[PDB]
């Protein structure tokens, strides 16, 4: 489940 | 071909009776969505290994995996990233045009190729090769308030995500949410008391838990005679935490049997224990649902929540379902407001068509014509594979107008010329069309030229200009193959002739409406004689007036995408480094009420665990769900408005971190695309130390010593935390029996949990993890107090071979193409363009020594190409404009005339946006307005318009003067006759705009910015070229 | 610089890049990148009374990768205020070492 | 092997074919398991559906979904196979020696 | 590569060896005695003229 | 059979610019079916007996 977590935060890396 | 369907009706109504029926066809089968694909193919790579830090997961796994990743087809760039939190990720970008699915399958037979190289913890848990492209359509929320969130996510696993991703255009269900698990949480003390070690306890578990297979009896090489074969089955597995606890750890010779269940308890759990969610203050287990290609989002969004909604009955007592966010709706608005739009452009189109033709039967001919020409569109839209989307649903929306002109223009011929010859509207039609067929098919022809280059635009730009591109050009084409068959048509059949002999010698409204507009048409026919008269002024005048405009356009702000009032903010909350998740959740917990405190918030969800800066146990973030836009349409209640009463809440109530509320960019997919992006690599491999020293320099250089509004240059990433080191004697490790392996073991399972075998749960198998109790990991001082088993099997605590000291270390790493980097942001200083500021942080990175290069990133890759592109496009298509309009006047000077007219569109369009921000400036309100994409969409729109005037007035100039009229008298008659279609055109076209100018709400900004920019490009240009054109033509008969 | 380090660097610096260009297969370099070189004499193996498998075991037991863990990891007792990254070496880097 | 029918129906074939849903061009789906811990998933598409796309698309999902199924699945993978299942022909060989 | 070639590929990789020439150790250059772009270019501009 | 009909009608009034004489001749479908289906349920009857 970390990797979930960190496709999220990827995510929201990116945007801001 | 126009008079071959004034006399064949039925034929141009059996066309348009196929063009229908495709368009509904089209319409049909066309997938939608809010957005479409504007991104490139990304491939990442997710591989997890517990226990480790940035510097561990970076050179054991992510570098081996980066460097086998060489070679694969169409690679643009490459990216790593490693954090604290025992997990990272390869990021690879592929060059546009590369099939996303063949790049994934590529990249995962390249993993396949060094995953036996990678520490076998990583290949037990696996790494997961995935594209990063997502279609998101929902969040979907299950609250109790009276289960804790295990009992919640597992219900759901079980139950709910199986039924939501069977629905119909369901791509993916993701649960935001840790699985189940067995979890033994052992004492380290009583281990130490039994002689005992982790590993023993590993060891046991996996040979007492295991899959037996038994095979059959009598299998095929069989005894004669043999009657019976049965399958034997045997299990060998455990399924309970009473099971698991009576694991056998040492088997006496007394036969005491230490268990398991005396040195840990053991009991089901969770396996991250790292996030947790929360809506409103409550605990929550959300799920993320995707679209499928070819999908349509508001039909499955439907179907998702009958599904929910008929699934709500089995909840247990307290759980409930909500969906807060939803993507279907924006574009379910858009659509709406395309069918407001084409009723409200039908109604003003009746209403100026009977105020000026005098009858009501003139006014069916574009009633029937534009939406057979929007039908088309739809056709042409579904033949090429795009999907009906916002974007798509605004080109509608702004050719609407233009295919409206299209039909006024033959109707206004056809009734001006029954008026006045008095023919029969067969006669009248003909002549009319035998005017005017030409002029039409190259105003197509110049259409399809303009909006062509606009299909040519490389990037996700280029993305998002296509749609408005293919949707405009397609209906263009469409509207004028209509008005060259079918318009023709429905004026020689539906229309009555006109009383020969009469003058209009209307009674009340209509008499006194026309003496009116008669002297009006006078006057002006007056003024354009004394425009004409004197020429070198005029002239001279059009040149200033072409100079400001050009001048205004330049001293524009550039941008890509306006920012929208999307429905949500979005709050990080950062912490200072080494906090725990509690003092986090408190924070949380401070900023929820105080989101609670704002009116204009519906719903907050918090997450702990990550934040915009990264993963950890001081990081958070949460989502507030606003009201709807009807709810909020007072000053201050737009999302820009709600992040700042946020965020200045927040800089005043929360004691430890600090929290910042802003808004997200118009595309989440597409990052925000506003600043400088910088990445500093090591090619040499100093160390880190080095390279912190450099970007600190280079941080200076740009701040102190440079032009980049200093209050922006920060750097991206996570300033270096203390840490624990452990430093190990060789020789006192070696003067007793420790391996240093079991040191590993030993730590793996003492300070992180352990993965040692699989169970089953009703079902479906799950993790049995091995984390050691909580007492004995909490302090620095624990540390030493763990024990390594010897050769002789006894145990040795860490403190006779090993000490712990506090050090700095890196908290996050970052590669980029191979090479250790940090990441930098930037903004220009003030009316710098970006060209010169690149070229200057160039310049300081050459001034740094040899071994530290520098490489752009997200949008910063794309502005390092200059904007020639965009320059070459449009010369082309003036060069194409230009042999279009000189085929069809069969000249090569007149065409110029034509020209002429764009400086007056780029003119009024400048004005128009300066003048808007000059009010909103004075009124208070902050500038909203850009040389964004909109901007130049509508330029184009409106070029294209003015410029189809123009070639009407230059096509009924030339023919007069050929007749034996002068080039004056000649200009003077065009415009007399003109002057009614454009009038009609222009105050429809004005009218039925305005509503985009005063948007608000949904998508609102952009619908504001072509609002602005059409409005006040068509009147202005208009109002210049009804006077300027004539003397065009003048001047350029004149020279020549 | 000899060609042992000038094929580290290429390998390390040149080949990539190549093989990330447009329109090519493969990159073929004529040598390779450096490595640790353990060269054993049998006799002192005689002379000490050991064996090829000594020294390969001997190097896989005291030359491996740790991951320490933390401190105040996630599931924490009430009252923790303090997290960090714990961190041991494990790994050898010279020809000395 | 060593689980039954409903075993390996519950834990590998059913969590590929959940996972299988949206996948363009998919007409129905079909699973069989046995008790000598054997199973598959057949997937059929529409006619006028190219075999390649399908075939890339259909072992995408398979890769993205195997990061969880079970260890010894893992180890022997999962096979793909796409040829029709009725017979062309038979080819004998006989012989008396 | 199967469906490379070779003109583009030789200048694309002269190209980026002249750019990384830039990150050198000292006393470090490179040379391509060897390449089989050169006859193609000399005969399709021979052929031109 | 219903967008055959349709297709024809369609054509016919196309090529002859009338609503009626595709009209006229859409009424010989009826013909042709009533033939097809009594042949077939003759055969059946003559096949069985
Ligand atoms: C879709 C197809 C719709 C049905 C055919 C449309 C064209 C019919 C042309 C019939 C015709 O004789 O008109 C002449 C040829 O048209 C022409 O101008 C040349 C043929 C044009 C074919 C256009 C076909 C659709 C194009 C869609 C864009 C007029 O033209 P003329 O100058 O020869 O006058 C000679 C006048 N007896
Ligand atoms: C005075 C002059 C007036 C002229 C006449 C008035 C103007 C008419 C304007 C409207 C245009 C005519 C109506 C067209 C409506 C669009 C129909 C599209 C339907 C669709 O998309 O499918 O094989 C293929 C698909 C195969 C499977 C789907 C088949 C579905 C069955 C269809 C049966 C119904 C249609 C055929 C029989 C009517
Ligand atoms: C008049 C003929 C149309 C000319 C202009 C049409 C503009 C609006 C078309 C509808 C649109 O944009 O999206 C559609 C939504 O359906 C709808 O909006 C259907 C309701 C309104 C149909 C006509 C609206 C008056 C214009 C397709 O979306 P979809 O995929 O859901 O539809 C197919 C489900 N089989
Ligand atoms: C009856 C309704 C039929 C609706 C669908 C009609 C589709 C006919 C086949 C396409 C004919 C070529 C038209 C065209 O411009 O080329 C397109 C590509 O052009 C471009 O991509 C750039 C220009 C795109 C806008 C052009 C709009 C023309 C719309 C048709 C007007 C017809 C007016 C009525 C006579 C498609 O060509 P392709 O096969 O190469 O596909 C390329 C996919 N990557
Ligand atoms: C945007 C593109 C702007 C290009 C403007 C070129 C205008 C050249 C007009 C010069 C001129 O005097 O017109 C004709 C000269 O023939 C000529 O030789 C004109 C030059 C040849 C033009 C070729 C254009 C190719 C453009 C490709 C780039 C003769 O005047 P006239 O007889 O036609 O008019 C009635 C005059 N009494
Ligand atoms: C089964 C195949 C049916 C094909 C379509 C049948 C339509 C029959 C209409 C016949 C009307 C009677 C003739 C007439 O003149 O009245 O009238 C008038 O002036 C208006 C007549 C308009 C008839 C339009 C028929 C379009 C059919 C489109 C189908 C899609
Ligand atoms: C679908 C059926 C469409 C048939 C429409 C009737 C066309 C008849 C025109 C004709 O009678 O020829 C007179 C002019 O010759 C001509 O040259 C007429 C040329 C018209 C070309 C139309 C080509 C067929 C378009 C659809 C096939």
């Amino acid at each position: 489940f970390k990797r979930i977590v960190q496709r999220i935060k990827d995510f929201l890396r990116n945007l801001v | 071909m126009a008079k071959f369907f004034i006399d064949r009706p039925i034929f141009a109504w059996v066309i348009s009776i196929f063009i229908i029926a495709a368009g509904i066809f089209g319409i049909k089968s066309l997938p939608v969505s809010q957005y479409p694909s504007v991104a490139a193919p990304t491939i990442t790579l997710h591989a997890i290994y517990p226990g480790a830090s940035a510097q561990v997961m970076e050179g054991s796994v992510l570098s081996v995996i980066e460097r086998n990743m060489n070679g694969v087809e169409g690679l643009d760039y490459m990216s790593t990233s490693a954090d604290s939190s025992g997990s990272g990720s390869v990021s690879l970008t592929f060059t546009p045009d590369t099939d996303e699915n063949l790049a994934q399958v590529e990249v995962q037979n390249k993993l396949s190729e060094v995953l036996s190289t990678l520490p076998a913890t990583v290949q037990q848990y696996g790494v997961t090769v995935s594209k990063a492209r997502s279609n998101f359509l929902m969040i979907v929320m299950l609250s109790s308030d009276v289960q804790s969130t295990e009992e919640m996510n597992d219900y759901a696993q079980r139950n709910v995500v199986p039924e939501l991703q069977r629905i119909e255009g369901v791509g993916q269900v993701r649960l935001f949410g840790a699985q189940r698990a067995m979890r033994i949480w052992v004492d380290p003390k009583k281990l130490q008391n039994y002689n005992l070690s982790f590993a023993d306890v590993g060891s046991a578990l996996s040979a007492q838990n295991i899959q037996i297979s038994a095979g059959s009896i009598g299998s095929l090489p069989a005894v004669r005679g043999q009657t019976v074969t049965a399958t034997v089955t045997a299990q060998g597995q455990l399924g309970t935490a009473e099971e698991f606890g009576n694991v056998i750890l040492r088997a006496n010779t007394d036969g005491s049997n230490i268990y398991l269940k005396d040195v840990a308890k053991v009991g089901l759990g969770m396996e991250d224990y790292s996030s947790s969610t929360r809506l409103n203050g409550v605990n929550t287990t959300g799920m993320a649902v995707m679209l499928s290609n070819s999908g349509n989002a508001m039909a499955t969004a439907k179907a998702v929540k009958e599904r929910l909604a008929v699934l709500e009955k089995y909840f247990p007592q307290g759980m409930s379902w909500k969906t807060p966010y939803d993507t279907s709706k924006f574009v379910e608005i858009s659509i709406e407001k395309v069918i407001h739009t084409l009723i409200e452009a039908m109604v003003l189109v009746f209403v100026v068509m009977y105020l000026f033709l005098q009858n009501i039967r003139y006014t069916l001919i574009p009633t029937i014509v534009v939406p057979i020409s929007l039908l088309g569109g739809f056709a042409f839209i579904s033949y090429m594979g795009m999907s009906i989307n916002v974007l798509t649903m605004f080109a509608m929306i702004l050719v609407i107008g233009i295919v409206v002109d299209d039909a006024i223009v033959v109707v206004e011929n056809v009734e001006r010329i029954m008026a006045g010859e008095g023919l029969p509207p067969k006669e009248a039609t003909k002549k009319a069309m035998g005017q005017i067929s030409g002029a039409v098919i190259g105003i197509t022809a110049v259409l399809i030229s303009v909006f062509v280059p606009l299909a040519m635009f490389s990037g996700a730009a280029g993305n998002i200009y296509k749609q408005f591109a293919l949707t405009m050009a397609s209906s263009i084409a469409f509207s004028a193959f209509l008005a060259l068959t079918l318009t023709p048509a429905l004026c020689a059949t539906m229309l009555k002739t006109i009383p020969k002999g009469h003058h209009e010698e209307k009674k009340g409204f209509f008499g006194w409406f026309n003496k009116k507009f008669d002297s009006w048409t006078h006057g002006y026919e007056g003024r354009v004689a004394k425009v004409l008269r004197k020429t070198f002024r005029m002239m001279v005048v059009y040149i200033g007036l072409a100079v400001v405009g050009v001048f205004l356009f330049m001293r524009l702000p550039t941008s890509f995408l306006p920012t929208e009032d999307q429905g949500f903010v979005m709050v990080s909350v950062q912490l200072p480094a080494g906090a725990t998740k509690e003092r986090t959740d408190a924070t949380l917990a401070q900023v929820t009420q105080l989101a609670k405190s704002i009116p204009e918030i519906e719903n907050i969800i918090t997450v702990s665990g990550f934040s915009f800066s990264g993963s950890g146990q001081n990081m958070a973030m949460g989502f507030a769900i606003l009201k709807d836009w009807n709810e909020r349409t007072a000053s201050g209640s737009d999302a820009v408005a709600v992040a700042g009463k946020l965020t200045g809440m927040m800089m005043g109530t929360l004691k430890d971190g600090f929290g910042i509320a802003v808004v997200p960019p118009p595309i989440l997919e597409l990052g925000n695309g506003s600043g400088l992006s910088i990445n500093l690599q090591d090619r040499n491999n100093t160390g880190h130390t080095a390279l912190l020293a450099k970007r600190n320099e280079l941080i200076q250089k740009m701040r102190a010593s440079g032009l980049f509004d200093p209050s922006t240059v920060r750097a991206g990433g996570l300033e270096d935390s203390p840490q624990l080191k452990i430093d190990i004697n060789r020789a006192a490790a070696a003067a007793q029996g420790v391996s240093f392996a079991d040191i590993r073991t030993a730590l793996a399972s003492a300070l992180s949990s352990s993965y040692v075998s699989d169970f089953p749960n009703q079902g479906r198998l799950q993790r049995v993890m091995v984390q050691a109790d909580g007492d004995a990991r909490m302090q620095p001082a624990d540390i030493l107090n763990l024990t390594v088993p010897n050769s002789s099997g006894i145990a040795v605590p860490l403190s006779s071979i090993a000490t712990v000291s506090w050090q700095m270390g890196t908290e996050q790493s970052v590669r980029f193409n191979g090479y250790p980097a940090m990441e930098l942001s930037g903004s220009p200083a003030t009316g710098v363009s970006t060209g010169q500021a690149m070229e200057a942080v160039q310049k300081m990175v050459d001034e740094l020594g040899s071994g530290y290069s520098l490489e752009w990133g997200g949008q910063s890759r794309e502005e390092a190409k200059g904007g020639s592109q965009t320059i070459a496009l449009y010369a082309l298509a003036a060069v194409a404009v230009f042999l279009v309009l000189a085929a069809l006047y069969e000249s090569w000077s007149i065409p110029l005339a034509v020209l002429l007219v764009m400086p007056l569109g780029l003119a009024g369009a400048a004005a128009g946006v300066t003048g808007r921000n000059l009010f909103e400036g004075l009124l208070g309100s902050v500038p909203s307005f850009a040389n964004d994409i909109y901007f130049q969409v509508g330029f184009v729109t409106v070029m294209g318009l003015s410029a189809k005037n123009a070639i009407l007035i230059i096509e009924f100039a030339k023919d007069l003067q050929a007749q034996g009229k002068s080039a004056v008298e000649a200009a003077l008659e065009a415009a007399r006759l003109r002057f009614r279609p454009i009038i009609m055109t222009s105050f429809a076209f004005i009218l039925g705009v305005v509503p985009l100018y005063i948007a608000g709400g949904a998508s609102s900004a952009s619908q504001r910015a072509i609002g602005t920019t059409v409005f006040w490009g068509m009147l202005i240009g208009t109002l210049l070229s009804v006077f300027l054109v004539p003397l065009f033509y003048v001047v350029v008969r004149k020279f020549f």
